[PDB]
RNA sequence: AAUAAAC
């Protein structure tokens, strides 16, 4: 019933992507857009892509382009969404969100010509020239946007009202020349199918339409009527020459309209298909299908194929600026792309969902081009299949801890980019040695002759110091105070001077002996940065340092004028900076409610907040605040981020510059985290396994990282409670490592380990296959997955049925020829200790078998002392085209322990298959109920009893059409069907009897079904090949339903992406479970079933939400998250937009509580206990 | 790994599983001769009568039945719960082959009845 | 006689499995978006592994345009048929002859499953409920039979004095609508058989009747000019609308899934479109039957796209927008087709004659010369 | 047993 959607990993992979000038027209910058969220790249020069911006939106980005106004500063966007929806959307200054310029709803009811169900996707085209810009809307009707207070209004050209009757629309583009801003159209008006071709031989056209804006008529010019039948995307050629190709699957066309039409062919499937005239082009046999291309300068052309290999075709041009010929040569393979962009000369992104999308590098040889591999965007691609499994190597010092301890592994993306994803959610240490010192809170290292020396604990009457090296082992000498406590130990200089400071006294170090020493109200904190040492008293007094050669500190006392008493402190310097008018700089934040940036040589303010700890969203110049920190993070310590602690509540800001002042203001970022002498809590370290960041301590830590990617990671650390204190460690038996207190005062040297990448939103180890992961199954005794592959064969024979036996028949063609593709399927055996494939530990398929299911399946036994046994169930069937009868087969496989092959400790594990044998029929899905395997063969759907050797069956019933998932609980057995519904199931047992209990009267497209769990509520949650989530729920005492034979939908919601994949895990709420899913997309979301009470709090702040918030592209949140209409039981809040209820200001945060009447401290705890019992993986 | 380790949901009493047990508001199908076949199997009458028989929603078994019905394997029976035979799908009740026992041997293969001698 | 007990020799039926297209279909579906992301079948004999169902090429609705001949499922005492429908799991086709009888049609290999003597008359209506219950066929004395899924013979009832001609229900399965040939289209509840109101007014024979998928109207076609096409209201019992649309002797009306959309077959030569908001404008017209167009199906995924029959054995395939027909087989079907019904995945496709025949379409193979006596 | 074997 009463649930929430939230989700945890923002959707990876890239589909649209162009070359624009976002920020500014002095660079340029790399767009890429995906499912519902905008990314900007720039370019640093070895080369590397660099994050700028990221957007968010409530609707899925279906087309993408980009025009620049006339008078404007910058590149405006045309977002094209879904039913009909355009966006003109511009960077802005200032506050450094989206200004959005324009919406346009197209949807109308008179607009779909009677159709209800919309396939045609918008496409948003804009002119070289920038004169106009269109969009067809449906399919059937084209928008023209004119262009020069900057727009003109629009006008809808009916398109099959027109000449030549269009009727069907492939692909349209504008044209090069052209004064008037010409649209040609690649259109059918006779529509045919691949496979009936000797009644419609080739029917594809052309009009170039001529656009008057001002006169607002339309006239035909250009046109052709006799194309090859397939025609994909046409390609507009640009100035010099003119033009445009058009990529057929078989050939390739150059059209022009004073030149008679140049095309040629490219395999031999042009025999007895096409009547165009057509060359034979030399050396080639590649189709044309799903290919992505751009031009490169002018006259040459990348052309990304289907197999992701690269051709480079050079139009061949004469002395008249025609065509001759063309000319292809065989570059270098890269990925499956979704798009393809020329960003700077020699640069060319690949935009691809599935695989990485990666960068390029292209000189010339010594016309013919060699492709370099610059960087590659990790990408978790279309999620097919994702089991939940436990990792190997937890230390023993965390072993004891109450959660389970386990981690998803991921197939993702697919092909030559097929892959296993090891997704993790927060960082599980490596303890290395492990102490108990009690007492002693705070802790710093420094480095002494770059290793770290020294170890240095300040206790409440004396200070421990401990010397490093071979053991690390406590020091006795002179040099630091152990009279007292130490407020701050710290490095001077270039790591060759040492300086603490104690509550009476301040004292250099060169080493562990003393330099000398300097006096002072008790210091609080100190701030030690670059050359300078800031130190501040508990009334606000602050002192100023510095190094001066003769080595000696001098004082130099702050010329301030306290209008009120100084709370906290940071300093700051500028290695790549942006804080223009290695520069230091000191911030100050007093009690009066301000904050204060202070350019420290001199001490003139520079930058004022007049209203500081409020959490405001944008800062510009002219409560009990914590502890502030300023530190700069990613390449060459580029970006500055300012961290707060204000009143329980992390805040942390963003830098970007902006026009005697500082040209910078601060941006706030969201969050996930909630904090419920003076000791630091953000401390900021260097080169941790290479990663820069902070580590911020409290009741739950978060390693904050920043790499050269510039993207924002924010990584949780539950295991082993709350953190007191940390610092970074470098050592000779720890490396690069940490080094942090235990709640319970147990230090512990630490090294992160090492086969994860903790680059990604989530720390992600990923497996590359190199070929398409379909299926994965943790297999809990002998602790391994088993991985149902593909390879792609060329298919070279053809079954048929002559009533006695089968007949292959020889495919036998000309060497001029693509081949069908063949697909085998193997089982594989991934071990997760190395997570290397287990030689000798593959089962192979028949020649046409395809895996259709595999899961893991408890079987009940007599062996061990519960029943069940935990086997591998893969239910497999021959696909041999429509003209013979599909078979199946049911294998039952079990891992076993063996002695190790020498030298290979990873093959101690090898299959051994119980049962083998073909079934009556096609199998297409399997189940465990009791230890009952369930399998449904056709139309029905058996359930067998496996005995020692063989499965007896013991029950069925008729089933519908085809059956593609099933899971169950507690012999109630859900079924899911590919078009009808679907069928939950009940099995009494003392009879061997299945009956059918209730069933989804309506036609439903099901992807995969789940079991949403109350404390007594049982919900089926179901996606809709429309991505959509609902739950039906079996209620006979209702009487909307039938008594007991309809299902119910109770709760409707529309999700952004497709959901194949469902885990059920306990939250850390006395019975529920959260019903986590990773959407198609490469996202991973949540249902979390809450009560009515804490539920109708949030509608009342989610209606507020939607309405009273300038949302993203001027979106409306609600009819985004309506079900199916991009009737509606809708009951699932959206948690990614109560999620912007953290976002507000303290002032701001409070004006909506009082409009929908409650406190402010009640909402907070309504929304943050939903992200406490939400932290597993 | 496999939910039954993490998400061991067998401590849970649905609501599910309670309505099942005493039927929770079954309406009494109409039109008398029906059949029904693919219903649950009564637990009212296995313990006690549940009354209303032949107009009752879910099948009643009794323990005369011996062999396996050739229209059940189909789907069409229209004598119900009132035939001679057995409905499960136990394949060692199954009819001889005709096939057998007048014309020789039988055509196809994978002919489901019992093959003796 | 066949009794089912002499033997015969194992023989391997022509399959058209459509098990191999679906399971293709779902290893698609992960790494597609939508059609624009599709690698294309290409018009080769080798390519066959790549077909999908028509719920995989959504657009593109020219694929289920079933011209490829399957198999003629005659019966041995050669009846002419006049209803065929599917059972809604696809398993099995019954068949409606003019001796009451039903046979039926497996639905791969369509050999043969049973036959039953339903009706003391030519079956003249068969409609199934919108789940898997329940089966209505009446028949040309004028009984009203319910039908289980397993063909067990449950209550009946005699609506019309006269042959009923057409049934439909609800968009629930609790009232059906039985038009006959005394003019009265009378309105039944289903769990009664409570004759709740009766449509007088028609003026004529009446010979079809659809009922809405949502909004509740019940519209009625006719054998006279003056009345030709009824809308009808099932609650007030009042005549809604009167739609003026053809010469003569409207034989079928239809109604996509949709409910946007009235298509009507007449005798004069025509089918044609009506927008139910809009009546008094028109739609397209559908030209290309010679003869009488007595039957018409809508397709179950491609919305838009029908198929068609002819009183002179003519089959022919039409398409929402476009003004020619899509593809037909012109006096290639022998006989008048009365009926037709698509498979529930909309691959297959059948007919049902004046003969005593009755023939399965299917999607035509990638490659394939289409040389047969039915194309060219 | 009620058409399991009805190219
Ligand atoms: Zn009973
Ligand atoms: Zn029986
Ligand atoms: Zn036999």
């Amino acid at each position: 019933m009463y649930a929430v959607y939230k989700q945890a990993h923002p959707p990876t992979g890239l589909e649209f992507s162009m070359y624009c000038n976002f920020f500014n027209n002095s660079e340029r910058n790399l767009v890429v857009a995906g499912t519902s969220q905008l990314y900007v790249y720039r370019l640093n020069r070895r080369e590397k892509l660099e994050l700028a911006a990221s957007f968010s939106f409530f609707g899925n980005v279906m087309s993408m382009a980009s025009v620049q106004l006339a008078g404007a500063k910058r590149d405006a966007l045309l977002l094209s969404f879904k039913d009909a929806k355009l966006s003109v959307v511009e960077y802005d200054p200032g506050t450094h969100d989206l200004k959005t310029l324009s919406l346009h709803y197209f949807e109308e009811p008179e607009l779909r010509d009677g159709f209800v169900q919309n396939v045609h996707t918008p496409r948003v085209r804009v002119d070289p020239d920038g004169r106009c810009a269109a969009m067809l809307v449906y399919g059937t009707r084209l928008v023209v946007l004119p262009f020069r207070s900057s727009f003109l209004p629009s006008y809808i050209i009916d398109v099959r009202a027109l000449d030549e009757k269009l009727l069907n629309i492939i692909d349209l583009q504008f044209l090069h020349g052209y004064y008037e801003p010409t649209l040609l159209i690649l259109f059918e008006p006779n529509q045919t199918w691949p496979g009936r071709v000797a009644v419609r031989q080739d029917t594809c056209s052309i009009v170039a339409i001529s656009l008057n804006i001002t006169q607002k008529v339309h006239p035909v010019i250009w046109s052709l009527t006799s194309l090859p039948f397939d025609c994909t995307q046409a390609l507009a050629v640009p100035k010099p020459i003119g033009g445009v190709v058009v990529f057929a699957v078989n050939s390739l066309l150059y059209l022009n309209q004073s030149v008679p039409p140049y095309g040629v062919a490219l395999n031999s499937l042009t025999t007895g298909t096409t009547a165009f005239p057509l060359r034979t082009q030399e050396g080639v046999r590649i189709t044309l299908d799903c290919a992505q291309a751009t031009f490169i300068s002018y006259d040459k052309m990348v052309i990304s194929l289907k197999g992701g290999e690269i051709y480079v075709l050079t139009l061949i041009t004469d002395g008249m600026r025609s065509v001759r010929a063309f000319h292809f040569d065989k570059a270098a393979a890269s990925v499956l792309t979704t798009s393809m962009v020329t960003m700077e000369p020699g640069y060319l992104f690949l935009g691809s969902r599935l695989g990485n999308s990666l960068l390029l590098k292209y000189t010339e040889k010594l016309a013919t081009y060699s492709f370099e591999v610059c960087d590659s965007i990790l990408n978790i691609g279309p999620c097919a299949n994702a089991a939940v499994g436990e990792p190997a190597f937890l230390s023993e010092e965390f072993q004891n801890s109450p959660e389970p301890d386990l981690e998803i592994v991921v197939c993702s993306g697919h092909g030559k980019n097929g892959a296993l994803s090891v997704l993790q959610k927060s960082i599980r240490p490596q303890v290395v040695t492990t102490f108990e010192l009690p007492g002693c809170y705070d802790m710093w290292t420094v480095i002494a002759p770059r290793r770290h020396g020294f170890l240095i604990l300040s206790r409440e009457d004396s200070t421990m110091i401990l010397q490093t090296g071979q053991e690390i082992m406590e020091l006795d000498t002179s040099g630091f105070a152990t009279q007292g406590p130490t407020v701050f130990a710290g490095n001077i200089g270039d790591n060759r001077y040492i300086v603490q400071v104690s509550p009476l006294g301040i004292r250099l170090l060169e080493g562990v002996n003393q330099l000398h020493f300097i006096p002072v109200a008790p210091i609080v904190q100190c701030a030690v940065a670059d050359p300078y040492v800031v130190i501040m008293s508990a009334e606000g007094h602050v002192t100023m340092f510095l190094l001066k050669s003769d080595h000696r500190l001098a004082l130099h006392k702050p010329p301030l004028h306290h209008q009120s008493k100084v709370i906290t402190l940071c300093l700051y310097r500028d290695l790549s900076g942006m804080f223009t008018t290695p520069t230091h700089w000191c911030l100050l934040v007093r009690e009066n409610g301000t904050m204060e940036i202070y350019q420290l040589p001199d001490w003139r303010l520079v930058f004022l907040v007049k209203n500081f700890p409020v959490g405001q969203r944008v800062l510009v110049d002219s409560p009990l605040v914590k502890e502030v920190l300023l530190v700069a993070l990613g390449s060459r310590q580029s970006r500055p981020y300012l961290l707060v602690h204000v009143d329980q509540e992390l805040l942390i800001y963003e830098a970007f510059p902006h026009d005697g002042n500082l040209k910078v203001r601060f941006k706030k970022v969201p969050h996930n985290i909630n904090f419920r002498g003076r000791v630091a809590r953000f401390r900021y370290f260097e080169d941790i396994y290479g990663y820069s960041g902070v580590f911020i301590c409290g009741p739950s830590p978060h390693w904050l990282l920043v790499t050269g990617r510039g993207a924002l990671r924010l990584h949780p650390m539950a295991i082993d409670g709350p953190v007191d204190s940390f610092a970074p460690f470098h050592n000779v038996n720890c490396p690069r490592g940490f080094l942090y207190f235990n709640r319970q005062g147990e230090l512990r040297i630490s090294v992160l380990p090492a086969y994860l990448s903790y680059d990604a939103p989530w720390p992600v180890r990923k497996i590359p296959l190199r070929c398409t992961a379909h299926y994965v199954a943790y297999h809990v005794e002998s602790k391994v997955y088993a991985v149902a592959t593909s390879t792609n064969t060329p298919c070279a024979r053809i079954p048929r049925m002559t009533g006695e036996e089968k007949e292959f028949e020889t495919i036998e063609r000309d060497e001029r020829y693509i081949h069908p593709q063949q697909e085998a399927f193997s089982i594989q055996l991934i071990s997760p200790v190395s997570w290397e494939a287990i030689p000798n530990a593959r089962i192979e398929l028949q020649e046409w078998e395809h895996v259709t299911c595999m899961k893991t399946v408890s079987l009940r036994s007599e062996e061990t002392v519960s029943g069940l046994k935990g086997y591998v169930a893969a239910g497999t069937c021959l696909m041999q085209g429509e003209e013979v009868t599909c078979r199946g087969r049911i294998l039952i496989m079990d891992v076993i322990e063996v002695v190790p092959e020498p030298g290979q400790p990873l093959t101690k594990n090898k299959f051994k298959v119980l049962y083998e044998k073909e079934q009556k029929g096609p199998v297409t899905a399997l189940c465990h109920c009791n230890g009952h395997l369930v399998s449904a063969i056709g139309q029905k759907i058996f359930l067998w009893s496996l005995r020692a050797s063989e499965l007896t069956g013991m029950a069925f019933i008729d089933t519908q059409l085809y059956i593609h998932q099933m899971i169950s609980v507690k012999n109630f057995i859900l079924a899911a069907d590919v078009m009808k519904s679907i069928s939950l199931l009940r099995y009494q047992e003392e009879s061997k009897t299945l009956s059918l209990v209730s069933r989804d009267a309506k036609p439903l497209e099901v992807y995969s079904v789940d079991f949403m769990v109350d404390n007594a509520q049982l919900g089926f949650l179901v996606s809709d090949r429309d991505r959509n989530l609902m739950v039906y729920m079996y209620l006979p005492e209702a009487k909307e339903s039938f008594g007991g034979m309809r299902l119910l939908r109770r709760a409707d919601f529309h999700v952004g992406a497709h959901v194949n994949t469902f885990w059920r895990t306990p939250c850390r709420w006395e019975n529920k479970h959260i019903t986590w899913f990773a959407t198609l997309d490469g996202g991973i979301g949540l249902l979390l079933p809450m009560q009515e009470k804490t539920y109708r709090r949030l509608l009342m702040l989610q209606n507020a939400l939607t309405t009273m918030l300038p949302h993203h592209a001027g979106l409306n949140p609600r009819a985004f998250r309506m079900l199916h209409v991009d009737n509606a039981v809708r009951n699932v809040l959206d948690g990614e937009l109560l999620n912007r209820y953290l976002y507000l200001s303290t002032m701001e945060r409070s004006e909506l509580a009082k409009k929908i009447g409650t406190t402010p401290d009640i909402i907070l705890d309504d929304l943050l206990e939903t992200d406490r019992v939400t932290a597993h993986f | 790994g496999m939910q039954e380790i993490i998400a061991s949901v067998d401590h849970i009493k649905f609501d599910l599983e309670i309505a099942v047990e005493q039927q929770l508001g079954a309406q009494p199908l109409p039109f008398p001769g029906m059949d029904k076949s693919g219903a649950a199997v009564c637990e009212f009458f296995l313990k006690a009568a549940c009354g209303k028989g032949g107009m009752c929603p879910f099948r009643h078994i009794s323990g005369e039945k011996t062999v396996v019905c050739k229209h059940w394997l189909r789907g069409l029976c229209k004598k119900g719960d009132q035939c001679e035979f057995l409905h499960e799908y136990d394949m060692t009740k199954m009819p001889e082959c005709y096939f057998y026992s007048k014309f020789g041997e039988c055509s196809n293969k994978e002919c489901p009845f019992l093959h003796i001698d | 006689t066949f009794d089912g007990k002499r033997m015969r020799k194992a023989v391997n039926r022509k399959t058209i499995d459509y098990n191999p297209s679906v399971i293709k279909y779902l290893e698609n579906r992960i790494w597609q978006r939508d059609q624009r992301d599709m690698r294309a079948i290409q018009p080769d004999a080798g390519y066959y592994n790549d077909l999908v169902p028509p719920i995989g090429m959504l657009n593109n609705p020219m694929n289920a345009v079933t011209t490829k001949f399957v198999r003629t499922s005659t019966n041995k005492v050669k009846c002419p048929v006049f209803v065929v429908r599917w059972t809604p799991e696809g398993r099995r086709l019954v068949t409606g002859a003019s001796s009451g009888e039903f046979t039926l049609w497996n639905g791969l290999t369509f050999n043969f499953e049973t036959i039953l003597q339903a009706h003391d008359s030519p079956v003249r209506a068969m409609t199934w409920s919108h789940n898997d219950m329940w089966m209505l066929t009446a028949d040309h004395g004028g009984y009203v039979k319910y039908w289980q899924s397993n063909m067990n013979n449950v209550k009946m009832f005699q609506a019309h004095k006269e042959a009923i001609r057409e049934a439909s229900f609800s968009p629930t399965d609790n009232k059906f609508a039985t038009c006959s040939d005394d003019g009265t289209v009378r309105i039944w509840d289903f769990l009664r058989c409570h004759e709740e109101r009766i449509l007088r007014g028609h003026g004529a024979d009446v010979k079809c009747v659809d009922w809405h998928p949502t909004k509740g109207l019940v519209v009625s076609g006719s054998k006279d000019s003056q009345q030709p096409i009824k809308f009808w209201d099932p609650k007030t019992g009042q005549s809604l609308a009167t739609l003026h649309a053809h010469k003569n002797t409207v034989m079928e009306v239809k109604l996509n899934l949709n409910g946007n959309w009235l298509l009507t077959a007449s005798r004069d030569h025509l089918c044609k479109l009506f927008d139910i908001r809009n009546l008094k404008e028109e739609l397209q017209v559908f030209r290309g039957h010679k003869k009488e167009a007595t039957a018409v199906a809508w397709h179950p995924v491609h919305e838009g796209l029908f198929a068609s029959g002819g009183s002179d054995g003519s089959l022919l395939f039409w398409h929402v927008g476009v003004e020619k027909e899509v593809g037909g087989m012109e006096m290639a079907h022998e006989g008048m087709i009365w009926s037709l019904a698509w498979h529930p995945l909309g691959h297959i496709l059948c007919s049902g004659s004046n003969d005593h025949t009755s023939k399965f379409w299917t999607r035509n193979r990638p490659g394939d010369k289409m040389r047969d006596r039915y194309n060219l």
